[PDB]
């Protein structure tokens, strides 16, 4: 009946600091589709985020991106936050600029 | 361009 | 190279949270070129590519017509489905449509699509030949017998071989700029130890356009397809995509691996290796 979201946090482009970037945060393979979607700032929720028009893969599944400008550090930890039916609680994943 | 005429379920 | 056209619906119902939503998104390959949205302020039929601007008045009204009429039909479709399936008025539903055309190099159609879900499950299929239909089950069989008598199949398969490649051949013409450049992948192998016997290759490609890649993990020379991790492709949100594939590999062993890189871009398939 319902799908799980699967969730990918990375940069356009590669990782460097001091350097202007995007944070990315796709979202997939989720039905139905309805979501909740954060980018996190060392645990805080970033304003102003944007994301892509409501789309679906071959096997019905929905997917989205949602995107914001950011200037990545050394100490600086982001996140991206996803809820959904599926989901009995808020799944957080860290985002790591190895992956 | 979309397919215009449309049909009931 | 070969390409499509897909238009994509998305009726959701909202029981105590108004009229149903009704979502339109219109694809050339792997590029969004059209939008409509009925919870927008003023719903209508919006470009989302350079190439589409160019289309006069009429072109832009008709489509917004198309998607504001959709909108009504399809929220009389969820209200038909509830009957079809004995559900009540209570529960949040999803009509999903997935249609187009693809064409060969040469611009003629090599096969046309028209298919419905209900609640992510397939519900009516047109089959390739645009004459019959497929149900899933006796609710779509319901809707088969409507669409037959109704002489259905027949008007898409006049569209997909009419209007839905006569535009697709425009919307390439003026768009040959972007629709018909391939990026290809800038690839590279990346290396993280796990333990002091056991390492993480993973073969990366970005800035790849379209979105079809391959990539896969041998040693040597036999594919590793069950031992490999492999990512969905993602959105680099500059209109290029991004994969990678992983494997587990005993330290010492590396030279043994090679990754092998597949997309349209390329002119022959890469080999690649860890690099020291």
């Amino acid at each position: 009946i319902q799908r799980t979201p699967k969730i990918q946090v990375y940069s356009r482009h590669p990782a460097e600091n001091g350097k202007s970037n995007f944070l990315n945060c796709y979202v997939s393979g989720f039905h139905p589709s309805d979501i909740e979607v954060d980018l996190l700032k060392n645990g805080e929720r970033i304003e102003k985020v944007e994301h892509s028009d409501l789309s679906f893969s071959k096997d019905w599944s929905f997917y989205l991106l949602y995107y914001t400008e950011f200037t990545p550090t050394e100490k600086d930890e982001y996140a991206c936050r996803v809820n959904h039916v599926t989901l009995s609680q808020p799944k957080i994943v860290k985002w790591d600029r190895d992956m | 361009e979309e397919f215009g005429a449309a049909a009931s379920f | 190279g070969s390409h499509s056209m897909r238009y994509f619906y998305t009726a959701m119902s909202r029981p105590g949270r108004g009229e149903p939503r009704f979502i339109t998104v219109g694809y050339v390959d792997d590029t969004l070129f059209v939008r409509f949205d009925s919870d927008a302020t003023s719903p209508r039929k919006e470009p989302r590519a350079p190439w589409i601007e160019q289309e006069g008045p009429e072109y832009w009204d008709r489509e917004t017509q198309i998607s504001k009429t959709n909108t009504q039909t399809y929220r009389e479709n969820l209200r038909t489905a509830l009957r079809y399936y004995n559900q009540s008025e209570a529960g949040s539903h999803i009509i999903q449509r997935m249609y187009g055309c693809d064409v060969g190099p040469d611009g003629r159609l090599l096969r046309g699509y028209d298919q419905d879900a209900y609640d992510g499950k397939d519900y009516i299929a047109l089959n390739e030949d645009l004459s019959s239909w497929t149900a899933a089950d006796t609710a779509a069989q319901i809707t088969q017998r409507k669409w037959e008598a109704a002489r259905v199949a027949e008007q898409d398969r006049a569209y997909l071989e009419g209007l839905c490649v006569e535009s697709l051949r425009r919307y390439l013409e003026n768009g040959k700029e972007t629709l018909q450049r391939a990026d290809p992948p800038k690839t590279h192998v990346t290396h993280h130890p796990i333990s002091d016997h056991e390492v993480t290759l993973r073969c990366w490609a970005l800035g790849f356009y379209p979105a079809e890649i391959t990539l896969t993990w041998q040693r040597d020379g036999e594919d590793q397809t069950q031992d490999t991790e492999l990512v969905e492709t993602r959105p680099a949100g500059d209109r290029t995509f991004q994969k990678w594939a992983a494997v587990v590999v005993p330290s010492g062993e590396e030279q043994r691996y090679t990754c092998h890189v597949q997309h349209e871009g390329l002119p022959k398939p890469l080999t690649l290796r860890w690099e020291p």
